[PDB]
């Protein structure tokens, strides 16, 4: 609702919710009362987003391998592009990786699926922003 | 004839994703695939009650060859809880699946009525300026100052003279940018204040006034 307020990111696929685990591992989640779900998002440019745990306050990021990780400090690696397609859902590209296209993706059980192996096509980058409750 | 069987699922694994979160006017479908002797039938409730389909317009269809219920173009009325029930004289079995309808804002940030509200101030005083917005993409919020370079207000393109003043990043805050805080305010500090907020899709503003005396 208020892009201020903390939001809950549905994948299209297992129908997940997105998880920064403490270890720093990110994968996901129906367990819609888990404190590691909750993210927040900020812009620092038009449509450039950062997305974070309002629990272990880490920045959800991706390496040069396509590993989705919780980085407790942002950097390039923590920003993704936002994008409301025209199916009205939400992709993610990494800002650093944007041309090897990398989405933001979780496997139909609900594992990170390597920015490498996602393609727009893809059912596993799509997102749909739901409000924690 | 045949040894009684009670209902049971014959694909679990089909039916774990309970939470059905759709974009307005998506396809949903529940199915519940069961199997027992005698035959199981098969029938939904929403929210607790019966589910027919004169409850939705539309209706809906079922394809029991499936144990499958489909809805086309979902709407917010749709929101709840989907239960089916299998049920033969021996026995019965029920899964609940939720199902969301959200709706999306294709759309450029909405800016709240009134904010940024103009102004005239007495000099050395701290004056504050709210700009609230609306907006589904995350959004993003600058503040500029109307500049008047040589004579002109308006640019070589129409495009009125501005300076960016402050900028959202990693940091501020979704808070700290909805305000544009003046210190010792001077005199030169008069003119038009811009807050400017813009998403994926595109960008809004409001303006406010301010004259020095």
């Amino acid at each position: 609702g208020n892009y201020k307020k903390p939001k809950l990111l549905y994948c299209s696929n297992g129908g997940h919710f997105l998880r920064i685990l403490p270890d720093g591992t990110v994968d996901g989640t129906r367990d819609r009362s888990d404190q590691h779900i909750q993210l927040q998002l900020s812009a620092e440019s038009v449509g450039e987003v950062y997305i974070k745990s309002t629990e272990t306050g880490q920045y959800l990021a991706m390496d040069t391998d396509g590993l989705l990780y919780g980085s407790q400090t942002p950097n390039e690696e923590c920003l993704f592009l936002e994008r409301l397609e025209e199916n009205h859902y939400n992709t993610y590209i990494s800002k650093k990786h944007a041309e090897k296209n990398w989405f933001v993706g979780l496997k139909k059980n609900g594992s990170c699926k390597r920015g490498p192996r996602t393609h727009y096509g893809q059912k596993a980058i799509l997102f749909l922003p739901l409000p924690v409750s | 004839n045949r040894m009684p069987v009670a209902p049971y699922w014959t694909s679990p694994e089909k039916m774990e994703k309970k939470l059905h979160a759709v974009p307005a006017a998506k396809t949903v479908k529940f199915k519940c695939p069961s199997s027992g002797t005698p035959q199981p039938t098969l029938r939904w409730l929403k929210n607790g009650k019966e589910f027919k389909p004169d409850h939705r317009i539309g209706g809906y269809k079922v394809r029991y060859a499936t144990w499958s219920i489909i809805m086309d173009s979902v709407v917010p009325s749709d929101k709840g809880n989907y239960t089916c029930i299998v049920e033969n004289e021996y026995g019965s079995i029920n899964h609940t699946y939720q199902l969301d309808v959200v709706e999306r804002s294709p759309h450029r940030p909405i800016l709240q009525a009134g904010l940024p509200a103009n102004k005239t101030v007495a000099l050395g005083s701290n004056v504050e300026f709210m700009c609230k917005v609306y907006s589904d993409p995350q959004p993003h919020i600058q503040w500029l100052k109307h500049i008047e370079v040589n004579g002109s207000k308006i640019g070589p393109d129409n495009l009125p003279y501005v300076q960016i003043l402050k900028t959202a990043g990693v940091n501020t805050t979704d808070k700290e940018m909805e305000v544009l805080h003046l210190r010792n305010v001077s005199f030169e500090d008069a003119g038009e204040y811009t807050c400017l907020a813009g998403n994926s899709i595109g960008l809004s503003h409001h303006s406010a006034w301010l004259t020095v005396l």
